[PDB]
Order: structure tokens, then C-alpha cells, then sequence
């Protein structure tokens, strides 16, 4: 029988999280239990977003968190982050909110209760918004990572090398200037 | 002795990736325009970042 | 669990088409029909027969 | 075999609606062949193609009276492997179409020549005797015919038999 | 949880209305399909008595089956043969005729076999090898309120008013015919009438156009 | 030793035409190539500065710029499994406007009209266009029109 496409292809997402963390498989367990149940999309959101792997989770800074709250219409929603929030010292006046977050650093649930805020974990998330009623979805920045500077590298790509060291002497000559033959 | 050349295969080959088109974008790259037009296109669109403040009173 | 084959039982044919009842009932694969009859033709026998 | 009567417009264009109409008695075993047969045919008299035309209709033609032996004369255009030939056979059938039928076989028997090969230029009930050249036909036509079958074989439905067989008549 | 035992008398009694209205368009389409064969046939008729031919309609719905098996086609007709979704071997369609479908079999002519099916074809095919496309999956047609949830947007709300835009090709023909799944023949009881299924209709083989006699095989096929 | 230089095997594809050498007709420098534009190519060969390499005669592309003698066309060359965007630099008269985009901007103007007739008349509409359909039934005359009894033809020599 002709397939048009690759047969048993596998989802090619995690459906279940590949860590092994007892406390986090409990926190799908409730998650998944909603997202069905609800019928609500955010659920569906934050239970992908716990299975996503650590790299995929970037921490979300307590700066970025205030950004997302300085949004028109949202100072009030509660900012659901899955990840870590981490402390950030380059703001200063953190506003007085509530975040669910999976884990806060000493730093950053110090930096977010010295406000009056919250810090609050996703099963509490839950209570409060089984839903998702005005809460308020944050992610930290993927592609800013040390490997995905490297990823597609070539002519003219415009990206990084893979070097130990450092700085010259180490690929700034022949394929880097007019002046050694040529620039890439 | 060995055979030299062929493209048997080759779009077999081909068309297991897909043949993936080009993708295009809105905002294509404006790099190798015309340098003339480029200059001035940033400033037309310095003009009209300004006027939309203007109409926000 | 069984599929069935509504050609197969009646019943389950009567399951889908109610009008099958109708139509089994009147027959329908029988309507006489028709007609005193014409015409034959004029040429389409001359050009036909040749 | 059935014989088709197979009727055919070309299509209509802008300018001249109404065209000119034309018939086959076609020879083929079904709606669909004859369908080719008419467009295979027409495609060596006219500029027209199954593409740019139609079809009008297809009738049967059956045998006016298929209960009465024919002296059937058949023009037959047919193709060797070296070159095409005309003939004319001439064939002993209650039908056009049985004829017809009979003609393939005695084309393939005689000439290995295919249905693919052989066309049915003209076929034509021969009213005279006198009329049939051939002499394989006017042997039939002797007054007062009368001949034995020597040489009866019969088909026993068993293996073996006892009685030791004959071929009387 | 209490008064459920009610809501039986409650959707049962909605049931009975719909069997009627499903009875009421059942009896219509017979009314349909009487009339328009007879229509045609008093249209050659009466034609017939006046000099003139009267030329039928060209098929609108044609129904291809698959008659070579998969494995040694070139790129182009198995594109097309995929594209039909005739993607095993003795599997059928559907397909509403144009030009531009009339040139889909003329790639694929001598791997499929085609022709006109009737109201009877495309009835015992629906009621025996009908099955839905519902969330993908070959969901079967089992009974007519599954097929009037999926195609219920574009009206259709039985199998038979499927069978309907199927045979008279109507508006929803692209719903109703991707909604059916492909159909899953068997090889034909009789057989294929031949000895060598891969030919053409002159040429005593299965393959290709075949106006009517479509309709003798695939009642065997099914 | 092979050859592969830039105006290889093109023996046919630049000759200039028949019975139109020489000067080109001056409409062609005219034709103005906004940006976004959709243009063919054919070469010139008379005019041998900003020709088109031998790949690009035919295709098809878009402007995606604009300058003094020329403009700039992407054509997605496939290569390989994956049609690199390619930014050509063609003087204008190796162009030529795309037809094919002329006659669909005249389509809209005119399902822009059929639209609005029917929906200040009466909301139906029909509006895309549909591949030419199995033709409808009909009587066709034999009143002036017997038809002929044709037959396939005797073989005769020639």
C-alpha cells in the first residue's frame, strides 16, 4: 500500500517529560487532569510547558516579569511562568504582584515578597486559576543561548565559530579578510 | 576505470527532503537595494514613526 | 463491534433509511409504469437501417 | 460481437453551429469499443478527435431476419507484417454480426491477422447466387444439398468404457 | 444524575422527528431519481420521433478504482493515484468529472480502472464499504447520525443524503466525497472478465474508461 | 578538455530571432518595473552588458528592486532539494512584463464588480472560476443535416 508519509512517525513532542522528578510528574498528573477537563487552552499550554527539557525552560528574570506586568491592561494578572524566575539586580522597583512560577531563586522570591508580592507555585496556580482566569504567560528567551550561537554556521551566515580561545591567533586570518585571501 | 558521472537517484534523493520552497517573507531583505532609494527610505520611515506619535493626542 | 452490512438484516437497514420500509412496502423496484405509447420515428429508421 | 450503429458531430463552434453528422456500423463488442472504433475510423477521414467532437448516439443494429442463411460479401482492408492488403471474402452466416465475427477468426486463422489489424471496409448480404465468386461459398448453394458427417465421435463423460466405440452414422 | 431516565423520553421523541424529516427528503430523492431516468428517457424518445438525436449528458460523477497494485509506477501517476487517494490496490473514489479530473485519469489510465457508477452502485457501496473520515480515522457509517454530525454544516444528514450529493454531484460533492473514505473494494468475484487486467477497454483488459460497465464490476468488487 | 563558460550551449538561445535584428523597438525601454512586478526574461543578445545568464531565459520572477538602467529580479532557482532565492541585476531589456500577472489583476477588478452588482441586486453570487464541465444534454437535428455513412477506406498505393 503506498504511504504517502513515513509511517508510525512518533509525535515528535514530548508528551510525557523525559525527567524522572517524582514532585514534577505530580504537577503534570493535576495539569493534564485540567487540561481535558477544562476545556480551557491555557492547561494545554502550561502542561506542554512543563515537559519542555531544561534548555527549553530558560529562567525568566524578575526584570523581564515587571515588563510583562508594565503591559497595558495586565498590572493586575498573575504571571504564570514554567521555569525558574531569577533574581535580577539591574531593576530596582519590582512591583507588588503575584507570580507562579516552578521554582524561584533565594534571590528572586526575596526580591518578589520584599514588594508585598507573591511567590507561588503551579499546583496553587491551580487553585487560584484552574481556568487561567487573567493569568498571564511568560517565557525566557530561547534562541539567547551559548550553544545557538554556534548552530548553522557557515559563509555568510553571520554567527559563531566553535573555539576554546579566544581572540587573535585562533580564525581571524585566511577566510577572515580580504587581506588573508579571502573574507569567508 | 571507475564511472564517472550520473544523477540516478538524484531526485529520488531530492524529494525525500521535499523540495522545500523558498518560505518567503513580508519584509524581504532590503540589503543589496539600491544604495540612493535604501538612504532615503530611512528617513521616509523616520517621517512616518513621527506623524503616528502626532496622531496619538 | 460487528459491522453489518445494511443489506443484511433489514433491520439495520431500517436502522438507516426509514424510507426503506416505504419502499420495500410499495415495492418500487416493480412501479409498472407507463403508457400508451409513440413514436417510432421517421428517419432515425432510414439512417439506423441504412 | 454486436453491430453498432455509432453517430458522431464534431462539436459546435462559434461561426458554424449544426455540423455535419456521421455514422458508422461499427463491429465492436460493447458501447465503449464501438465508441473507439467510431473515433478510430472517423480519425482517418475527417480532422476531428475524440477531444475536439462527439459522440451523438449509439444504437444497435440487430438483424432484420436472423433466422435465414446469408451469402455475406466483406471488404476487408487488413495490415501484414510487409504491407496492407484489400480481399474480399465472402462468408456463409445468419447474421452480419456472426459473419463478422467469423471474419476475424478466418482472417486470424489464415493471415494470423488481429482484430487490431483488420478493418471491415463493407459488408453486404449478396442477393444473387452468381454473385458469390468464391467457390467455398457456392458449394452450399447446390440444388438440393444433401451429406453425411462420416466419422461421429462421441464425448464419453466416464474414463473408460466396455462396449469398444464406432463412428457409424 | 436524577432525571436522566427522563432525557431517554426527551431525545428519543427529537429522534422521531428527525426519522420523519430523514424519511420525508428519502422519499423526495426516490421522487428524484425516478423522474430525472425517466426524464432522459422521454427526452431520447421524444426527440427520437422528430428526426432529431437527442445526446445525453456527459457522466458528471466518475468512479475510479485502483487496478495495479503499488510498487512499480513511475513519479507522475503515483502523484496522481495519490491524489485520488486510490493508495492500495482495488480501491475506489469518486470523482467529480471536469476537465481538469478528466486529465488526472488520463495519467493514470492504465493503473485504474473507471466509469459512471449509478444510484445503486454508489448506494451498495455506501451502505456496505462506507466509512467516514472522522478526526482522520476511518470512522464506518454503522448509522446515519454519525455522518450528520461531521457533514451536518453542509447539510447531509443521513447516509443516504450523502449518497445523494455523491450521485447527483452536488454543491458538497468535496465535503461528502473527502468525508467518505476511499473505498476498500475486494477483488471481483466474477473476476475481471479477461485474462490480462492490464490493457485497456478495446483490448479486452480492465483498465481505463469504461463508460457503464463500471457499474457490473464494482457491484462485484464490493 | 570541457567546457562550461558562462554563454556555454547557447548557440540558439541568444541568436538574436529572424528578420529582427539590429535596433530594439522602443517601447521595451519604456515598460516601467515598479517593485513587486512579475517578469519574464528573455535575453537580448544584442545588448550584452546586464545579460541574464543562460539559466534565467524563461523564467519568471519578481522585482525586488529598481535603478538606473535595470532591476533587480529573485528567481528561485531549485538546486539540489531547496530552491535558493537568487537576486539577479538585469538591464531592462532582457525583461519583458508577465502576461500571466495582467490577466489575474483583471480578474479581481472584475470579481470586485460581480460582487458588488449582486449584493446591491441580490446577494448571489458565484464568483470563482470552475474547470470547464462534462457537457449537458441536448437535441441535435437531422433537419438539414442527414448523416453521412461513412467507411473506412480501401487501401490503395499512396
Amino acid at each position: 500500500i503506498d504511504h504517502t508519509s513515513k509511517q508510525h512517525k512518533r509525535s515528535s513532542h514530548r508528551t510525557a517529560p523525559k525527567s524522572d522528578n517524582v514532585y514534577l510528574k505530580l504537577l503534570v498528573k493535576l495539569y493534564a487532569f485540567l487540561a481535558r477537563r477544562t476545556d480551557a487552552p491555557f492547561n494545554k499550554v502550561i502542561l506542554k510547558s512543563l515537559f519542555l527539557s531544561k534548555i527549553n525552560r530558560p529562567p525568566v528574570s524578575v526584570s523581564r516579569i515587571s515588563r510583562a506586568l508594565k503591559q497595558e491592561g495586565a498590572a493586575q494578572k498573575t504571571i504564570v511562568v514554567v521555569g525558574t524566575v531569577t533574581d535580577d539586580n539591574r531593576i530596582f522597583e519590582f512591583p507588588k504582584t503575584t507570580v507562579a512560577a516552578l521554582r524561584f531563586t533565594a534571590g528572586a522570591k526575596a526580591k518578589i515578597l520584599k514588594a508585598g508580592g507573591e511567590a507561588i507555585t503551579l499546583d496553587q496556580l491551580a487553585v487560584r486559576a484552574p481556568k487561567g482566569q487573567n493569568t498571564l504567560i511568560v517565557r525566557g528567551p530561547r534562541a539567547s543561548r551559548e550553544a545557538a550561537r554556534h548552530f548553522g554556521f557557515g559563509p555568510h551566515k553571520g554567527k559563531a565559530p566553535r573555539i576554546q580561545s579566544t581572540g587573535r591567533k585562533f580564525e581571524r586570518a585566511r577566510g577572515r579578510r580580504r587581506s588573508r585571501a579571502f573574507k569567508v | 576505470k571507475s564511472k564517472n558521472h550520473t544523477a540516478h537517484n538524484q531526485t529520488k534523493k531530492a524529494h525525500r527532503n521535499g523540495i522545500k520552497k523558498p518560505k518567503t517573507y513580508k519584509y524581504p531583505s532590503l540589503k543589496g537595494v539600491d544604495a540612493k532609494f535604501r538612504r532615503n527610505h530611512r528617513f521616509a520611515l523616520h517621517g512616518t514613526a513621527k506623524a503616528l506619535a502626532a496622531k496619538r493626542a | 463491534v460487528q459491522k453489518k452490512n445494511p443489506l443484511k438484516n433489514k433491520q439495520v437497514l431500517l436502522r438507516l433509511n426509514p424510507y426503506a420500509k416505504v419502499f420495500a412496502a410499495e415495492k418500487l423496484g416493480s412501479k409498472k409504469v407507463d403508457q400508451a405509447k409513440i413514436k417510432p420515428s421517421a428517419t432515425a429508421l432510414e439512417t439506423l437501417k441504412h | 460481437f454486436k453491430e453498432y450503429q455509432v453517430i458522431g458531430r464534431r462539436l459546435p463552434t462559434e461561426s458554424v453551429p449544426e455540423p455535419k453528422l456521421f455514422r458508422m456500423r461499427i463491429f465492436a463488442p460493447n458501447d465503449v469499443v464501438a465508441k473507439s472504433r467510431y473515433w478510430y475510423f472517423l480519425q482517418k477521414l475527417h480532422k476531428v478527435k475524440k477531444a475536439s467532437g462527439e459522440i451523438v448516439s449509439l444504437n444497435v443494429i440487430s438483424e432484420a431476419h436472423p433466422t435465414t442463411v446469408k451469402n455475406f460479401g466483406v471488404w476487408v482492408r487488413y495490415d501484414s507484417r510487409s504491407g496492407t492488403h484489400n480481399m474480399y471474402k465472402e462468408i456463409r452466416d445468419v447474421t452480419r454480426v456472426g459473419a463478422v465475427e467469423s471474419l476475424y477468426q478466418d482472417m486470424a486463422a489464415r493471415h494470423r491477422a488481429r482484430f487490431r489489424s483488420i478493418h471491415i471496409l463493407k459488408v453486404v448480404e449478396l442477393e444473387k447466387t452468381a454473385d458469390v465468386k468464391r467457390q467455398y461459398v457456392k458449394q452450399f448453394l447446390t440444388k438440393d444439398l444433401k451429406f453425411p458427417l462420416p466419422h461421429r465421435v462421441q464425448k464419453s463423460t466416464k474414463v473408460f468404457a466396455y462396449k469398444r466405440p464406432t463412428t457409424f452414422y | 444524575q436524577k432525571t436522566a431516565e427522563q432525557v431517554a423520553a426527551e431525545r428519543v421523541a427529537r429522534k422521531a422527528e428527525k426519522r420523519a424529516a430523514i424519511l420525508e427528503r428519502n422519499a423526495a430523492y426516490q421522487k428524484e431519481y425516478e423522474t430525472a431516468e425517466r426524464a432522459v428517457i422521454d427526452a431520447k424518445r421524444e426527440a427520437k420521433a422528430n428526426s432529431s438525436y437527442y445526446v445525453s449528458a456527459e457522466a458528471k460523477l466518475v468512479f475510479v478504482v485502483r487496478i495495479k497494485g503499488i510498487n512499480k509506477i513511475p513519479p507522475k501517476p503515483r502523484k496522481v493515484l495519490q491524489l485520488l487517494r486510490l493508495n492500495q490496490i482495488n480501491s475506489g473514489t469518486f470523482v467529480k468529472v471536469t476537465k481538469a479530473t478528466s486529465e488526472l485519469l488520463k495519467l493514470i489510465e492504465p493503473y485504474v480502472a473507471y466509469g459512471y457508477p449509478s444510484y445503486s452502485t454508489v448506494r451498495q457501496l455506501v451502505y456496505k464499504r462506507g466509512y467516514g473520515k472522522i478526526n482522520k480515522q476511518r470512522i464506518p457509517l454503522s448509522d446515519n447520525s454519525i455522518v450528520e454530525a461531521n457533514l451536518g454544516n453542509y447539510g447531509i444528514l443521513s447516509v443516504d443524503d450523502l449518497i445523494h450529493e455523491i450521485v447527483t454531484v452536488g454543491p458538497h460533492f468535496k465535503q461528502a466525497n473527502n468525508f467518505l473514505w476511499p473505498f476498500k473494494l475486494s477483488n471481483p468475484s466474477g473476476g475481471w472478465g479477461v485474462p490480462r487486467k492490464f490493457k485497456h477497454f478495446i483490448q479486452g483488459g480492465s483498465f481505463g474508461n469504461r463508460e457503464e460497465f463500471i457499474n457490473k464490476l464494482v457491484k462485484s468488487m464490493n | 578538455g570541457k567546457s562550461h563558460g558562462y554563454r556555454s550551449r547557447t548557440r540558439y538561445m541568444f541568436q538574436r530571432d529572424f528578420r529582427k535584428h539590429g535596433a530594439i523597438a522602443l517601447s521595451t525601454y519604456m515598460k516601467v518595473y515598479k517593485v513587486g512586478d512579475i517578469v519574464d526574461i528573455k535575453a537580448n543578445g544584442s545588448i550584452h552588458k546586464g545579460m541574464p545568464h543562460k539559466f534565467y531565459q524563461g523564467k519568471t520572477g519578481v522585482v525586488y528592486n529598481v535603478t538606473k538602467s535595470s532591476v533587480g529580479i529573485i528567481i528561485n532557482k531549485m538546486v539540489g532539494n531547496r530552491y535558493l532565492e537568487k537576486r539577479l541585476n538585469l538591464r531592462v531589456e532582457h525583461i519583458k512584463h508577465s502576461k500571466c500577472r495582467q490577466e489575474f489583476l483583471e480578474r479581481v477588478k472584475s470579481n470586485a464588480a460581480k460582487k458588488a452588482e449582486a449584493k446591491a441586486q441580490g446577494v448571489a453570487v458565484q464568483l470563482k472560476r470552475q474547470p470547464a464541465q462534462p457537457k449537458e444534454s441536448r437535441v441535435v437535428s437531422t433537419e438539414g443535416n442527414v448523416p453521412q455513412t461513412l467507411a473506412p477506406v480501401p487501401y490503395e498505393t499512396f
